[PDB]
DNA sequence: CGTCCGAAGAGATTCAGAG
DNA sequence: CTCTGAATCTCTTCCTCGTGTGGTCAGGACG
RNA sequence: GCAGAGGUUCUAGCUACACCCUCUAUAAAAAACUAAGGACCACACGA
């Protein structure tokens, strides 16, 4: 089954594997994240609940005074999207919440309250996000971008290398909270572990360990292993463990039981520690020389005075052996110190740490953290418990606690956000064995260390910021509030958290303005997953580490869609079928591979648990029983690609197109082109401009479709039904009875978007594809958005392109494109331009927007209206004027030199207060008229969606046709029905139609206001006149032109149709490109393209023969069978008999463009496909056919490629590029050029132009230059007046840039002055 | 927004510093950017230019025409007549732009030939046509490729423009005396396709009476571009005293290269068009022709020879197919071979007899075994599979494959960027540089496995990040090398001193890397060379080393040569002329004043984009 | 109506080993 | 016991130009 | 045409980069005409 709009244009899909998981939503990433920040969660988990309960506590210092959050509801928003984009607001709900305030009696904390406050107070004002999972902030449509950050938790890095310059490999472990303060423990180059807290200076890490309150002992009980000594009459002997001996070396003679066991000089072989372990050894003699080496463990006194005899953690020598001897200290703990693995490392920082005691710890912490004053003890026992103890200044998320727990291999996943003794204890244990050699470090690149914050979480972080911020304030005023004086209203306030929440997602380091230029850019710009960020690496920070890719990106992050530049690798893409975990790591489908069969079940599988399993590649044939084909398939066991037999697989790649993005996934044989290539085709994908009628890529990927679907640009059916009425501006769909439900139902109205200015100057047209009475099923297109036709993303535009050099025009990488293009308008794209007018408040009175402007023209001012604001519809050119200011004693605002365009319409916004000129009343009633009319005609639709509903049911039961037709069909509820569900259904519809009527003046009134109150606007101006201009871009030479493959070119010359090289068909090649950038820069995959487009244009060829001449349907269901079964056997696998016979017609139709061909990103049309596709039409097995030379007329030798390759057109046309200019305003350092963009600047003459100045002979034209044409005043107007009288002679003078620079020397304090 | 305020040392220190913001380098008027376009119809001495371009940088000179023509009274008429755009303002335009060089000026100017006089020619459009054989001078694209444009204004700045910066004065890059507006890489292919034959093709074997009856049976379609036949030409050469000789003969050649003759001006010899003619040839016939003809011809030669080179590369239509690029019949067996023996290594590894480092040597080095073996199948396979006959029996030539004529041309392409398209991959290497055990197998031609590509994306990514923080190294290199010069330019003619370094070339263990030839050419001696003959003054003491005394320095076979070095100059505040030697550019002793501290800063920095990141004696030859 | 609140190297700075 | 060399700590950049956007001391009321 | 004002237009026009005429304390026979301001930080992108 296939569904009808498929049915349309059904696309030729290659693939031998077949799918088992459908492509996910593409949003998901941001609407379902968002879903989860602003739902109602009762669990108060993940969510604006989290956020409420985690600063709650509101608790009075002796006041008994106490606030508690109890619920909160988002309010409607106050305008709707488009409102809101045409007002310049932003889309925001009211943060309703409910708080309950109750006071306790004063010394009876127990008791009960004496009142309750429960109210419904207005805090901050959060925006949302519209169905296509965007914000609005201010009139822009607004994205934020994920972040992907180090997630909270211990990483043990290394810091290999060049640390010590020696060799020496370093160790150090970063506790890295989700909020809070880093805490690293470092190694001193001669092995002794620091601690170093918020990149601090460095400290002896074992005064953390006094600073939890652990002695000497403690810390050397928990760090060390103890050994005991035993004071013997036979010398002291000494109780040694088999295990102890393990690595030894030659310390003694080994001799126990009357028997010796290791002699001098011998090593301790494992055979000698089993058979001593037989002989179960456990008290071994040592000699005295050898406990000169040791260390003792706790602390030793004499049983009769109790002084001093030995502290703990110092070297033992023969006096310290004859006092405990002599003393009687029986018992001796000693560590064990292995200088091979289980060296010693605290006892070195306990040598080098001078604090004994906790309180000396805190002091000297304090004194480190807040150095130049004097520290007290409860201060830096508060400091302490705030800095480590306290959930409010330091926390670590749920992912922090797994990520902590992973790490240090504990048992439990979930804990407490703060540490413990314990986990600093545990680290550093951790630390230590990774120092002997036990264990292995982590890779930071590794992304099962980098989560991923979504848009959710970073609001939440801002609403956490927002409302502790809030706290602190309440808190504050409640110290000396009194009770039952006050609403719970006055101490919290919207404005800060407004201030904060608007501030994050206006101006921010990832509150990127989305780039609306293409469904594609805005699909994978939602879909962006960047480093860079607030709590992120910054571009020059960054490691070349982090930019490159690391092995475990694999179906994860996309390796080929990266913005090359500045950031390359930082703000990779989100690969198509990756997700985001409950804990923002990122997971990745894997179909499970059973005992030998690939079951279809799918198992998400994050980074680190990837490597535990074994990987196999999506490229494995199977028997459709799921055994390989395969005896050794290819996998990725732990980032290694190595084969492995069937038996060994765990788990399989879910499909093919697993590891590229959607960005890198349109890109046609994408396993052909070089991975260089393949960036830039991707890159240059998201900045492709939409053609002025967008239609379909003959070769293309079947993610089209997905594409565009999942993004917002078309308008997709949310039901199935029948369209009843199509407009260019408006579909209606009526509802299937089993589609809809019993109440409130009616019928779907869509409002297409028609010509809007975009965020990059582009239109946003939705054309209707689809006419009166055609079918249409539930989630279907139905409005062809920009760059899309049919439902398929339709970018650029394909035409046919030989592979020729020719006479030089294509000379390395430029493009040629005939005049046969740009006649039949393929890539004329509409440019909508802002050109805003504002009247702000003036000094001596304010400024008029009348028509009256002195030393003008009359012939400027006939475009304009009476009122001085241009005719809706005018034909604007260069120079014009639009709006007529004047400003009190000629500041109208005019149309840009160069470009041109019809004005399509003129919004103005005016203050409450000031009275609206004519046209703005016009505007007015031209807008209240457009919104009543809308309102009747949807008035009238659903009325008869509802009569039809009602008159359906009244068929049986009470029937009365003649009788329906003589009353008014606005009453029906006299009629007689039977007393049965019919009639309850009906009184149930006439209630609702009753309140709906009702309902109906007070929505019309409401709209009346919003369209009648003085729009917001910023402070001190009078009104703001918006015109928006229609531009018409053709293309033109110098227009950069790129297909997919990564093949850029600016169009050189658009040569004359009767000069491009013709076939023996006579028809002209569209575009001629350059061999010579394929070999070189390997897209390869532009000449698979280019036979692929061949082939289909061949068969579109083919059908388009067969259509003009009126032939049986027959011949045409026979030749598109065969098309799309073309041999090898494909997925697509559609048959032509179902059809209804009369839909084949025009399924030839919709082909007589080209046949529609999708190539898969990693399985796609082999050669021998393509060989035999060219086969099945009368054009050559080859791929390219001899063509005859425009002007010359014989035919080249070698005959060239030809095909019909998809190329896109960037939006970096040469229009935008001019900046010529002469003389224009100068800068506050007296440089002319004005730092040059659409303010009329000269190009920056940088250092490296001034040395290349240098290495020639040039003194005049660089003195010139860097003089008399950028700075010097007096310079440049003698200069002009020279120009102008006709003798071009140098007045030198001096630059102004070097006065400024002596000044602010001088300002230093450093006389700097010539010598005349 | 909780950023550090600039203070009053923050603007007078770094890049957004006073200095070198405002000071070092500053923004200029009478200037304009736009993407920029071949149009090979231009000569090397001109560029197109928008109309609207030249109408905004000359306002200030159309304005002073229109005075003086009296077609308008005021500055303020005259300004609204070039809004208007009149048709007079136009023709008014045309003689402003008649001999007004303008600065072409890409924005990473690396080196002295970035920014480059032009005589502007109007053309209607917005973007700036460059003359292609400029384009690898100013390492410019055409892939939005944006350069500046600046106008001199003063008769001292415009005639300076002309005299120096022009790119008819700009034939040899300051770097090294080789060309740098040789054809680099359509009229190269057009030329390498030109110059070649067929051992069978249509007009084989008659007898040409000269150039021009090659061109007429060529045109005519009766005769192949490239069949070996005898033609007649009249060779000049100048071995007298600047005189020029004709040598008439009947020299054995193909059509094609007979087409170049006429081209060729008078004094080349014939040799030299005689070649296949890659880049290297074209290269060295552009500095023979330099060397010996002198400038006006070169310029006038190269415009000749790109002219011919992209009419006959779009009569060639030399295309890029599947069927253009061959894989190996033998490719499978070297597969096959390759995953049995490392099968066998493995077997070796699990039994224990080799260990994890042996066994991973013995892959990478038989992996590499079988990628040189693919290679040279791939090789003989594009190169030798040609069968074609001489109207005989069967022959065998060098093939007329597309992707082997632009390949061996060097029109573009190298080794590994032709094998990594129909031989393997080759073994591609980690993040951390160690490599992956099993190679990319599959070439671009046929598909690539996912893991395959994942290791391909994983160089490609670690390649542009490579290359992203070389640029930034080679430009702080580059300003480094700037400033430690900038003040040393050529102040003296001489200094009479005997000191300086003795030139030898220079061996390393292998093969001469740069005979003595190439790296004393230029340089003015210190002390007089001597032949084997003792007290023989082969050259003089304080002569320019140029062409024929280095050609006479290899037919001596001197060894080493004591020069004069700008080190050992003992001028102050710069160095003399001839301690310098050569420009470089010029083919005469450095002008007595040109700062080459800038100069030689320039050439150094300029290549750092293109440079990288990371027993017993036996002898060779007799002797 | 105006006015007063990572990384990479160099060099200085401790800092230390050995008679 | 006073310097020696050596580890430690602190400074100083780390390309070069374009083109679109958006955010920015924020006195505030009283004589 | 260098310090000011007036003139036929259109409040005001004396070279202000700036457009016509008069003279040194007085205002009109006269058509082409008029305006001299403007930073930093972030984002994305191109080479
Ligand atoms: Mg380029």
């Amino acid at each position: 089954v296939y569904s009808y709009t498929e049915k349309k244009r059904i696309r030729k899909d290659f693939g031998k594997r077949p799918q088992v998981l459908d492509v996910p939503y593409l949003l998901s990433i941001q609407l379902d994240s968002f879903q989860k920040f602003i739902e109602q969660d009762p669990e108060g988990q993940y969510g604006l609940e989290a956020a409420f309960r985690s600063v709650f506590p509101i608790q009075s210092y002796s006041g008994n005074s106490e606030l508690q959050y109890v619920s909160y509801r988002l309010g409607e928003p106050v305008f709707d999207v488009q409102e809101c984009q045409i007002r310049g607001v932003t889309y925001s709900a009211p943060l309703r919440v409910k708080l309950r305030l109750v006071i306790y009696e004063r010394e009876a904390p127990e008791g009960t309250v004496k009142d309750i406050k429960e109210q419904e107070v207005y805090m901050g004002e959060i925006p949302l996000m519209t169905d296509n999972g965007t914000f609005v902030i201010n009139g822009t449509e607004r994205v934020i971008v994920s972040q992907l950050h180090r997630s909270p938790g211990v990483f043990f890095d290394s810091d290999k290398g060049k640390t010590h310059s020696s060799g020496k490999v370093l160790y150090n472990a970063r506790i890295i909270p989700y909020r809070g303060s880093w805490l690293d423990f470092e190694f001193d180059p001669k092995d002794n572990l620091f601690v170093r807290i918020d990149r601090r200076r460095k400290l002896p890490a074992t005064i953390i360990l006094r600073a939890l309150n652990y002695t000497t002992e403690q810390i050397l009980d928990l760090f060390f292993e103890k050994v005991i000594f035993e004071i013997r009459d036979n010398k002291l002997q000494m109780e040694l463990v088999p295990e102890r001996l393990r690595g030894e070396t030659a310390s003694f003679d080994i001799e126990a039981n009357g028997k010796v066991y290791v002699e001098k000089g011998r090593r301790i072989t494992a055979r000698h520690i089993r058979q001593l372990e037989k002989d179960d050894v456990k008290l071994i003699e040592v000699p005295v020389e050898y406990i000169a080496g040791k260390v003792v463990a706790k602390d030793y006194i004499d049983e009769s005075t109790g002084e001093l005899i030995c502290a703990a953690n110092m070297e033992l020598s023969l006096d310290l052996l004859a006092k405990l001897s002599q003393s009687g200290h029986k018992r001796i703990e000693t560590l064990f110190t292995n200088d091979l693995d289980h060296g010693p490392y605290i006892s070195e920082t306990l040598r080098v740490d001078p604090t004994n005691d906790r309180l000396s710890a805190l002091v000297e912490i304090y004194r480190m953290m807040r150095p130049g004053e004097p520290p007290t003890r409860e201060a830096a026992e508060s400091l302490f418990e705030n800095l480590f103890f306290s959930e409010d200044r330091y926390d670590l998320s749920a992912v922090g606690r797994m990520k902590f727990n992973r790490s240090l291999l504990r048992e439990e996943i979930e804990g407490s956000g703060i540490l413990s003794k314990d986990d600093i204890i545990d680290v550093m244990k951790k630390l230590i064995d990774i120092r002997n050699g036990k264990g292995e470090v982590d890779d930071i690149d590794h992304l099962g260390n980098r989560r991923i914050r979504s848009v959710g979480e970073m609001a939440e972080n801002q609403f956490r910021v927002g409302l502790v911020r809030v706290e602190r304030a309440v808190k504050e005023r409640l110290s000396l509030g009194d009770l039952d004086t006050l609403m719970p209203q006055d101490m919290i306030n919207a404005k800060p958290i407004s201030a904060a929440v608007k501030e994050f997602f206006g101006s921010s380091q990832l509150s990127q303005f989305m780039d609306q230029n293409n469904p594609l850019s805005e699909i994978t710009h939602k879909r962006r997953i960047s480093a860079l960020g607030p709590g992120g690496l910054t571009r020059e920070r960054a490691g070349f580490e982090v930019r490159d890719v690391h092995p475990t990106h694999y179906g994860r992050v996309c390796p080929i869609e990266t913005p090359e530049g500045p950031n390359i690798g930082l703000i990779n893409s989100l690969s198509v079928y990756a997700q985001t975990n409950e804990y923002g790591f990122l997971e990745t489908p894997y179909r499970k591979v059973t005992d030998g069969v690939v079951t279809d079940e799918i198992h998400y599988l994050s980074a680190i648990e990837e490597g535990n399993y074994v990987i196999a590649q999506a490229n494995s044939n199977l028997d459709e029983e799921g055994h390989f084909v395969e005896d050794l398939v290819t996998c990725r066991s732990k980032g290694e690609s190595s084969l492995f037999s069937r038996d060994q697989v765990d788990y399989m790649d879910v499909s093919t197109q697993q590891v590229v993005s959607v960005g890198a996934s349109l890109i046609p044989f994408l396993e052909h082109d070089d991975a260089n290539r393949a960036l830039m085709g991707a890159n240059m994908q998201r900045q492709a401009v939409p053609t002025l009628r967008a239609d379909k890529p003959l070769v293309g990927t079947g993610m089209e479709r997905a594409v565009a679907v999942d993004s917002g640009v078309t308008a997709v059916a949310k039901r199935g039904g029948v369209v009843q009425y199509v407009d260019a501006s408006r579909i209606v769909i009526k509802v299937n009875e089993d589609e809809m439900y019993p109440g409130e139902a009616g019928i779907d109205i869509y409002n297409l978007t028609k010509y809007t200015r975009s965020n990059q100057n582009t239109c946003i047209n939705q054309m209707p594809c689809v006419s009166l009475g055609e079918p249409v099923e539930r989630g279907d297109v139905l409005a062809d958005g920009p760059s899309t036709d049919l439902g398929e993303l339709a970018l650029g535009q394909n035409m046919r392109v030989a592979f020729m050099p020719w006479n030089g025009y294509n000379f390395e990488d430029s493009i040629l494109v005939s005049e046969r293009v740009v006649q039949e308008d393929r890539f004329t794209t509409i440019h909508i331009q802002e050109l805003a007018c504002v009247s702000r408040d003036t000094k001596l009175g304010p400024e008029e927007i009348t028509a009256d402007i002195p030393n003008v023209g009359e012939a400027a001012l006939s475009k304009l209206d009476e009122s001085g604001i241009v005719y809706i519809g005018a034909e604007v050119t260069g120079g014009d004027i639009l709006v007529g200011k004047v400003t009190p004693k000629d500041s109208s605002l005019r149309v840009p030199n160069g470009v041109s365009g019809t004005v399509i319409d003129v919004q103005v916004f005016t203050r409450d207060g000031v009275e609206k000129d004519k046209r703005a009343l016009e505007i007015e009633e031209m807008q209240l008229k457009q919104a009543k009319k809308d309102l009747s005609e949807e008035l009238q639709i659903l009325e008869a969606g509802l009569f039809s509903r009602i008159r359906a049911v009244l068929v049986a039961g009470g029937v009365e046709a003649e009788k329906l037709d003589k009353l008014p069909r606005d009453r029906w509820l006299e009629l007689g029905l039977t007393d049965e569900e019919k009639q309850n259904q009906l009184e149930q519809l006439a209630e609702q139609y009753d309140e709906l009527k009702h309902e109906f003046e007070k929505k019309l009134e409401a709209k009346r206001r919003k369209i009648t109150q003085g729009d917001d606007l910023a402070p001190g101006v009078l009104k703001i006149v918006k015109v928006y201009l229609a531009v018409k871009r053709r293309i033109q030479p110098g227009d950069k032109m790129a297909g997919r493959h990564g093949n850029k070119g600016v169009i050189s010359k658009i040569n004359p149709i009767e000069d491009m090289p013709y076939d023996e068909n006579g028809t002209p090649v569209d575009i001629v490109l350059n061999p010579l950038g394929v070999p070189s820069r390997m897209n390869i995959g532009q000449i698979l393209e280019t036979h692929l487009g061949m082939a289909a244009k061949g068969i579109g060829d083919k059908i388009n023969a067969m259509l003009k001449q009126q032939q049986e349907v027959a011949k045409l269901r026979e030749f598109i069978q065969r098309a799309y079964d073309l041999g090898a056997d494909v997925r697509q696998k559609v048959d032509l008999s179902t059809f209804s016979d009369e839909e084949v017609m025009r399924l030839a139709e919709n082909l007589r463009k080209g046949m529609p061909i999708a190539t898969p990103v990693f399985d796609g049309a082999k050669e021998a496909e393509i060989k035999e596709l060219l086969k099945l039409g009368d054009l050559p097995t080859s791929g390219q056919i001899r063509l005859y030379d425009g002007r010359t007329g014989e035919q080249f030798e070698r005959p060239v490629t030809v095909g019909y390759m998809y190329m896109l057109k960037l939006n970096h046309l040469v229009d935008d590029k001019m900046h010529a200019r002469s003389t224009g305003s100068y800068s506050l350092v007296t440089q002319q050029p004005l730092g040059g963009k659409a303010q009329f600047g000269g190009q920056r003459f940088g250092e490296m132009e001034v040395w290349a100045l240098e290495a020639y002979g040039a003194a005049y034209t660089l003195q010139e230059m860097l003089t008399v044409k950028s700075d010097d005043v007096n310079g440049r107007t003698k200069m002009y007046k020279n120009i102008v009288d006709g003798n071009h002679q140098m007045e030198p003078g001096m630059p102004e840039s070097f006065n400024v620079l002596l000044k602010e020397i001088r300002s230093l304090g450093i006389n700097i002055e010539l010598e005349d | 927004n909780k950023r550090p305020l600039k203070s009053l040392a923050d603007m007078i220190k770094g890049k957004q510093g006073r200095f070198r913001q405002n000071l070092l380098g500053k923004r200029v008027d009478y200037s304009g950017r736009s993407v920029i376009t071949v149009g090979p119809y231009l000569r090397l001495h001109q560029c197109g230019l928008p109309k609207k371009m030249a109408l905004e940088l000359f306002k200030p000179f159309i304005y002073g025409k229109l005075e003086l023509r009296g077609l308008a009274t005021t500055i303020k008429a005259a300004k609204k007549m070039v809004e208007r755009e009149e048709a007079v303002v136009w023709d008014i335009l045309d003689e402003v732009i008649r001999e007004h060089p303008v600065l072409l000026n890409r924005a990473p100017t690396l080196h002295r030939l970035g920014i480059q006089a032009f005589e502007p020619v109007l053309i209607e459009g917005k973007a700036i046509q460059l003359h292609p054989l400029v384009c690898a001078a100013y390492n410019a694209d055409f892939d939005g490729d944006q350069m500046a444009v600046h106008v001199p204004l003063t008769l001292e700045a415009q005639l300076e423009a002309r005299a120096l910066m022009m790119s008819t004065n700009n034939i040899l890059s300051p770097a090294n005396g080789e060309p740098i507006i040789v054809p680099s890489q359509d009229v190269v292919l057009g030329l390498y396709y030109m110059t070649r034959d067929c051992v069978n093709a249509k007009g084989e074997g008659m007898v040409l009476t000269g150039p021009k009856e090659a061109e007429r049976l060529y045109r005519s379609g009766l005769a192949s571009l490239h069949a070996r036949v005898k033609v007649r030409i009249t060779e000049y050469e100048k071995d007298a005293n600047g005189e020029l000789v004709a040598k008439t003969s009947l020299k054995d050649t193909t059509v094609g290269r007979a087409i170049l003759w006429m081209i060729v001006p008078k004094g080349l010899p014939y040799s030299i068009v005689n070649q296949a003619l890659g880049k290297k040839a074209i290269s060295k016939m552009l500095n023979t022709c330099y060397r010996i003809l002198g400038l006006k011809p070169t310029v006038i030669f190269a415009d000749q020879i790109m002219y011919t080179g992209f009419a006959y590369a779009a009569r060639s239509g030399a295309s890029v197919g599947i069927d253009d690029m061959v894989i190996p019949e033998k490719k499978h067996e070297i597969i096959s071979e390759a995953e049995a023996e490392v099968a066998e290594i493995q077997e070796q590894f699990q039994s224990g007899l080799v260990t994890a480092g042996e066994r991973y040597n013995k892959v990478i080095d038989i992996w590499a075994a079988a990628n040189d073996r693919v290679s040279k199948a791939m090789m003989d396979n594009l190169q030798t599979e040609t069968v074609i006959n001489r109207d005989g029996q069967e022959e065998k030539q060098v093939s007329f494959n597309s992707i082997y004529m632009m390949a061996d041309s060097g029109a573009r392409g190298s080794a590994a960027q032709i094998r990594q398209l129909a031989g393997m991959r080759g073994l591609m290497a980690k993040p951390d540089g160690s490599i992956i055990e099993t190679p990319i197998t599959a070439n671009f031609r046929e598909g690539l496995n996912v893991l395959q590509y994942f290791i391909s994306t994983h160089g490609a990514r670690k390649g542009l990040a490579d290359t992203a923080l070389k640029t930034a190294n080679s430009g702080y290199l580059t300003r480094r090398l700037v400033d430690v010069a900038q003040d040393l330019v050529v102040t003296e003619d001489d200094c009479g001193t005997h000191e300086g370094i003795m030139m030898t070339p220079v061996i390393e263990g292998g093969d001469v890397k740069e005979p003595l030839r190439d790296r004393v050419l230029g340089r003015v001696t210190a002390e007089d060379v001597l032949k084997p003959g003792t007290a023989d003054i082969l050259v003089p003491r304080n002569t320019l080393l140029h062409e024929q005394w280095c050609d006479l320095l290899e037919e001596n076979s001197v060894d080493a040569v004591k020069v004069r070095s700008v080190v050992s100059c003992d001028t102050d505040f710069g160095v003399c002329a001839h301690c310098y030697g050569r420009d470089l550019a010029r083919g005469h002793i450095i002008n007595k004043g040109e700062a080459i501290g800038v100069i030689a800063a320039q050439s150094i920095g300029e290549p750092g984009t293109q440079l990288t990141m990371r027993s017993s004696i036996q002898v060779k030859n007799k002797g």
